[PDB]
């Protein structure tokens, strides 16, 4: 609205008591399971302390709990709810350290460059996707399992 | 999930899209993509060098292949399927990093696959050429594919693996795909440093 | 097979899209040169010379050879714990 940087990360009785629309999704009619605990626990009108607070994603529509991550209540205002199980914008590793701040995606356009040459050692340094300048790989189940065991046992005894 | 997975002609499918209601179709046939058909027939038509540590062998094969050419026997008893078998037993469990066999064993598969097809184009001498033929014809009268491994000697190897660097430089990829080609052909000539006899 | 070649692609079908893009799903064990492959026809032979100076059953087929890779860690694991 006033020229401030604004990408995906950043979003666009009711107020308390029983909110069953929250657990119903309009797209199936089916039930929100949440990833840790195999429940939707929507409890009954009889025992409203049962009912626990339920949340969708707003990338994946992944249905979580309000007890399993630690987090209050609801996310309303300011950037989009981001569920810990996608790819963080920021990480840290201690070596002075890097920080690695992804690359925020790129256009469909010819600036999009795809390259699917080497699946061992290709050092991509991340920034890939699953298929069944920027340079960019095509990224696939074998080639990650792959990596991780070589890595992890030439990692061993370090 | 994705954005184009359509058994027929793609349409943004994430039915016919773009169409009404009554036209909707679920018969079990062959399914083929096609890219639309081709765009629907483009819209009706438009309405890096080898280390010198053992450079001597080649030189003394080339003087070799003017008149003697290495070989005399037709059906050489020297191949190459023990010696390839060989470092999946010696050197992937020693001489390399514990881990994973891929970069020894894929590339040997893969030396396979250029083993039966390089034949006819590069590493050939004439009498080699006029020999290649001849074998080609004495094969050819029990209409079978012509193998490549048991009729050929395993000293052509580093030949091939030396010619072979400024031929991936022909064509476009990254670097480090150089660099662990280089390194393995400078594992294979640590590995043959000491075997002179093969 | 140069005059193949061109009769075949480059005369006018498939100029912009690549025909080794699609080669990956039917071909396996085949990682470290994929792109020298396709152009085998387009140059042709020359006589030997030397410079002064010098996917469903691939699916499979990977697992299986996952797996014989997986004992074999093992194994050499078993080989640096006797040596070591």
């Amino acid at each position: 609205s006033r020229g401030q940087y604004s990408d995906e990360n950043d979003k666009i009785g009711q107020s308390d008591s029983y909110n069953p629309d929250t657990h119903i999704d309009s797209n199936s009619g089916k039930f929100l399971i949440c990833y840790k605990c195999n429940q939707t626990r929507l409890g009954s009108w009889s025992h409203p302390e049962n009912s626990r607070l339920i949340m969708t994603c707003d990338y994946c529509q992944t249905p979580w709990h309000l007890d399993c991550v630690p987090r209050a209540s609801f996310k309303n205002l300011g950037s989009k709810w981001k569920c810990p199980l996608h790819s963080p914008t920021k990480v840290y590793k201690k070596i002075n350290y890097k920080v690695w701040k992804k690359q925020r995606l790129i256009n469909k356009k010819n600036q999009l460059y795809y390259e699917p040459l080497q699946k061992i050692g290709y050092q991509n340094n991340g920034n890939i996707q699953i298929i069944p300048d920027f340079k960019i790989t095509q990224i696939d189940e074998n080639s990650i399992k792959y990596d991780f065991f070589d890595k992890i046992y030439k990692s061993k005894m370090v | 999930g994705g954005r184009c997975l359509a058994f027929h002609g793609p349409l943004m499918y994430e039915h016919y899209q773009g169409w009404k209601s009554s036209w909707d179709e679920w018969v079990g046939y062959d399914r083929i993509r096609a890219y639309n058909e081709e765009n629907i027939a483009m819209k009706k038509r438009l309405a890096l060098q080898i280390p010198i540590k053992l450079k001597s062998v080649l030189v003394d094969d080339w003087e070799y292949v003017t008149k003697d050419k290495k070989i005399c026997r037709l059906p050489a008893d020297v191949t190459v399927e023990m010696v390839l078998n060989k470092y999946e037993h010696e050197v992937s469990q020693e001489l390399e990093s514990p881990g994973s066999q891929s970069q020894l064993s894929e590339y040997c598969a893969g030396l396979k696959l250029y083993f039966d097809k390089c034949l006819g184009n590069m590493l050939l001498y004439r009498l080699e050429r006029l020999q290649y033929d001849e074998l080609l014809k004495k094969s050819s009268k029990d209409q079978k594919p012509l193998v490549p491994i048991r009729i050929y000697g395993a000293i052509h190897l580093l030949r091939l693996i030396s010619v072979l660097p400024e031929l991936i430089s022909s064509t476009t990829m990254d670097l480090q795909s150089c660099q662990l080609l280089i390194k393995q052909t400078e594992d294979f000539l640590v590995w043959l440093l000491m075997h002179v006899d093969e | 097979n140069e005059c193949k070649f061109k009769i075949f692609i480059n005369n006018s079908m498939a100029t912009l899209k690549k025909i080794e893009s699609n080669f990956i799903k039917q071909n396996n064990n085949v990682k470290i040169f994929a792109k020298l492959l396709f152009n085998i026809d387009s140059h042709n032979p020359k006589q030997f010379q030397l410079p002064n100076y010098i996917t469903q059953i691939d699916e499979n087929s990977i697992k299986y050879d996952f797996f014989d890779k997986i004992y074999k860690s093992k194994m050499v694991q078993k080989r640096k714990l006797f040596q070591f």
